[PDB]
């Protein structure tokens, strides 16, 4: 009491709540500046007219 | 009807240990179950209702979870006072407030 | 902090009736249900009847249909329980709970209780 | 504790029919049941994980169905390589992966 | 695509030990979970024990249970099953199964298979 240790486990079964299951969850974060972008598309390249 | 089945009778632990507690039901209830304490000496007190609701003034050492058809309670600390019997009771099936089976628990 | 104090118990022979009262001191009355429950001398916990807040809502244990009767004194903040036609295996001992809410069949369960009253049905 | 049955057993058809077969449980197991083939001369591969999830890599062919307590699986091209026994398991109980009698298929 | 490669089996009488390995090389093994079955002579497949990723969470059949020990070297990547008081119906074939998650008792199922090994229990 007065002190508690804020790590928890998780008591995941294969039978809980549907809100209950875990789900897993990735956020992708994107910053576009001015230096040359290297993560683009899959479209493709023609040449210059 | 319903039936509600306790899977562990007598556990064994000691004072720095962590034990677990399930209770089983023939059907679902929709996580309306609720968990009691019953000290040999004196009356029984309530320690969840609902599914996983801590009810006030107990310790936050007890946890319950669960929901559908089985739900588990959870005890990490186990003070020298813990020594009880508990059930577990549902309110949401046509027999009314049918009580579980009994669950000694012991410390060594 | 609430009182459940309970009276009327004691020893009878099958077949005879006998009256039990709870009175509660700690919370206000007139809004909260209440219940009466058994508990085996050798089994665990089993519920025996209920009433609501105000005498509309009345249930009974299937087991003790037509033989036991709840009654309800909002006044002087207490509930009674007639056990009539009794049978060597109502020696058990009965607890006075109160329920959270204010119906009778409800998910909310009981809140506070108190201590049991022992009875005996024998000679 | 769970159990399940194979209401067919041995099934006869032709290289062009359409074939199925029920898998009965128990207790429903939120429909966390695997479908196996097993070839005589070689070892038992997995079809279909899940309830309706078809495993990379086999014939399109294959088709689970079915939800909680029954399943079912059905074959519509019925390939002449398809000569081995089919098998549902559960993975949701408490007996630990649980797997059933077999399920015999020819044609004639 | 995977490789799993099994041995340690033959001809022993009951009440003898003996161990069979079981060796995997198609993909990665330290965090992948393994199992270890059996398919009767004339009856349907049975699972008989299995480890995680880490040795950590163990468990056992219950016709099994105190009787077989499982091991497990990620270094060589590859497991060990020690067979312990045999009798006469453990002459089954037994097949070295890699589980598609990492714990032990999930839903996840067997995803990859090995050629079972061949054993006899008798004199």
């Amino acid at each position: 009491f007065n002190c508690y240790f804020p790590l928890r486990s998780y008591s995941f079964r294969p039978t809980y709540g549907v809100g209950h299951q875990p789900y897993r969850v990735v956020v992708l974060s994107f910053e576009l500046l001015h230096a040359p972008a290297t993560v683009c598309g899959p479209k493709k390249s023609t040449n210059l007219v | 009807d319903i039936q509600m089945t306790q899977s562990p009778s007598s556990l064994s632990a000691s004072v720095g240990d962590r034990v677990t507690i399930t209770c089983r039901a023939s059907q679902s209830i929709s996580s309306y179950l609720n968990w009691f304490q019953h000290k040999p000496g004196k009356a029984p007190k309530l320690l969840i209702y609902g599914a996983s609701s801590l009810q006030s003034g107990v310790p936050s050492r007890f946890s319950g979870s669960g929901s559908g058809t089985d739900f588990t309670l959870t005890i990490s600390s186990l003070q020298p006072e813990d020594f009880a019997t508990y059930y577990c009771q549902q309110s949401y099936s046509t027999p009314p407030y049918t009580f579980g089976q009994g669950t000694k628990l012991e410390i060594k | 902090e609430v009182q459940l104090v309970e009276s009327g118990g004691g020893l009878v022979q099958p077949g005879r009736s006998l009256r039990l009262s709870c009175a509660a001191s700690g919370f206000t009355f007139d809004d909260y249900a209440m219940h009466w429950v058994r508990q085996a001398p050798g089994k665990g916990l089993e519920w025996v009847s209920g009433i609501s807040w105000n005498s509309d809502s009345i249930d009974y244990a299937d087991s003790v249909k037509g033989r036991f009767t709840i009654s309800r004194d909002n006044a002087k903040n207490s509930l009674y329980l007639q056990m009539n036609s009794l049978r060597a295996e109502d020696t058990a001992l009965y607890y006075c709970a109160k329920d959270r809410g204010y119906e009778i069949l409800t998910p909310a369960s009981f809140d506070y209780w108190g201590q049991g009253t022992l009875v005996t049905v024998s000679s």
